[PDB]
């Protein structure tokens, strides 16, 4: 059975080195593998091939800090001076007669990037949406690190749970996290309160923005 | 064992 | 260099059919075997099919055998994946790819990937978004892209003239099963009276194309 075995997750410090491991099943120790990188919500990028004698065959523009190596049934990818952009899922891949085989992928986390407080923008319902007899409050949260946040909505000063939908935080191209929270209201609930607030808590500190009818 | 040159000849 | 450009993704009812295309360029297409790969939401890469350079030999993963067929046109330099009898669990981003194997030498041994296209198999029907302006020394303005299915939506500003300070957020998936997302751009307040700002929203599954002017 041609199988590639990869650990699900790995982590290392910013600026340090990490080696990821791909294990070939017994009877396939001579096989060539390839490493592919997939950043979250992107398509894969080929890195290199690794056969028994080590070797490479690097894709275009792959930095020198990416290298590969081999020993027995195990195939390695080593990344030095880790950068935030190296956070991705790394898949080894191989082939046999008439089939391709993928490992399960190893998700690499690069720890201890700078902490950053969130920027918050709160939008009220547009007049167009209100004329469609609906109302949405839009709370946009970006530039924070780490990616754990808590969002709390207030109608005037009272907590509001009903009608709240929030995304899970996701790392954007500036390598900081973003999330959004939506509060759905009827137009009459919107007009019957003096204000609504989006309250964002991150690392014990709370940012609040307020809009009014 | 014995990896072919190409999976899809 | 090598480019693999896919098209044809979309939404299909269970039991329905769909064909994906992968337009190749930058190499002698007919020389190389071509593959399809897929990735279900939150899962890893899964091999789908391979086809020899000539098209005479095809190979399929057991999960798709008999329902998916791969073919190629070596004059248009295009790879195809014909899907029939689609199932909910076939929902995935589909990638065309060129895996060189071994026997090659230097850069000829590189692998290449298409950009992927999303195929959704669901009994739910498509719904295009409603687009609302988010009014108004710097000011944030935006567009709310509300209640659509399925992904994806693309948003640009002033047809690509405005990119600096633009941030399009990942969509929320509401309990109703519809998505919403927002796009925001930060601009100088002094420009509000003189510069027009328009978000261009495209939801191909529903043939929706909206140009929404965002005024103060």
């Amino acid at each position: 059975q041609l199988v590639l075995t990869q650990s699900p997750s790995a982590s290392a410090s910013l600026g340090a080195s990490v080696r990821l491991t791909c294990t070939l099943s017994s009877g396939h120790s001579s096989y060539v593998i390839a490493w592919h990188q997939q950043q979250s919500e992107k398509g894969p990028r080929y890195l290199m091939k690794v056969n028994s004698d080590g070797s490479h065959s690097k894709g275009d523009g792959i930095p020198d800090r990416f290298s590969g190596s081999s020993s027995g049934a195990e195939r390695y990818l080593t990344i030095s001076s880790l950068q935030s952009e190296d956070e991705a899922d790394y898949y080894c891949q191989t082939w046999g007669a008439g089939i391709l085989v993928f490992g399960g992928g190893t998700k690499l986390t690069v720890l201890s990037q700078p902490k950053a407080a969130p920027s918050v923008t709160l939008f009220p319902p547009s007049s167009e949406e209100l004329q469609a007899n609906k109302a949405t409050l839009v709370c946009l949260i970006s530039d924070f690190y780490p990616g754990a946040v808590t969002v709390a909505w207030k109608a005037d000063s009272s907590p509001v749970k009903a009608g709240v939908e929030t995304t899970t935080p996701s790392k954007q191209s500036n390598n900081k996290y973003a999330a959004s929270s939506y509060l759905s209201l009827t137009p009459e609930q919107w007009k019957s309160h003096r204000s609504y607030s989006c309250q964002v808590t991150h690392e014990g500190s709370t940012v609040e923005k307020t809009v009014a009818p | 064992p014995l990896q072919p040159q190409q999976p899809f000849p | 260099e090598v480019q693999l450009l896919e098209s044809g993704g979309g939404l299909v009812q269970p039991g329905g059919s769909l064909r994906l295309s992968c337009a190749a360029s930058g190499f002698t297409f007919s020389t190389y075997a071509m593959s399809w790969v897929r990735q279900a939401p939150g899962k890893g890469l899964e091999w789908v099919s391979g086809i020899s350079g000539s098209g005479g030999s095809t190979y399929y993963a057991d999960s798709v055998k008999g329902r998916f067929t791969t073919s190629r046109d070596n004059s248009k330099n295009t790879l195809y994946l014909q899907m029939n009898s689609l199932r909910a669990e076939d929902t995935a981003v589909y990638y065309c790819a060129k895996f060189s194997g071994k026997d090659c030498s230097g850069t000829s041994c590189r692998d290449y990937w298409g950009q992927g296209t999303l195929v959704t198999v669901s009994s739910a029907s498509t719904k295009g978004p409603s687009v609302f302006p988010l009014a108004p020394g710097t000011a944030a303005l935006g567009c709310l892209v509300k209640d659509y299915f399925p992904e994806p939506v693309t948003v640009s500003w002033n047809s690509g003239a405005l990119t600096s300070g633009v941030h399009t957020f990942p969509a929320v998936l509401q309990s109703s099963g519809l998505y919403s997302l927002s796009s925001v751009v930060t601009v100088p307040s002094s420009s509000l009276g003189t510069q027009t700002y328009i978000c261009n929203v495209n939801h191909k599954p529903s043939n929706t194309k909206v140009d929404k002017k965002v005024e103060p």
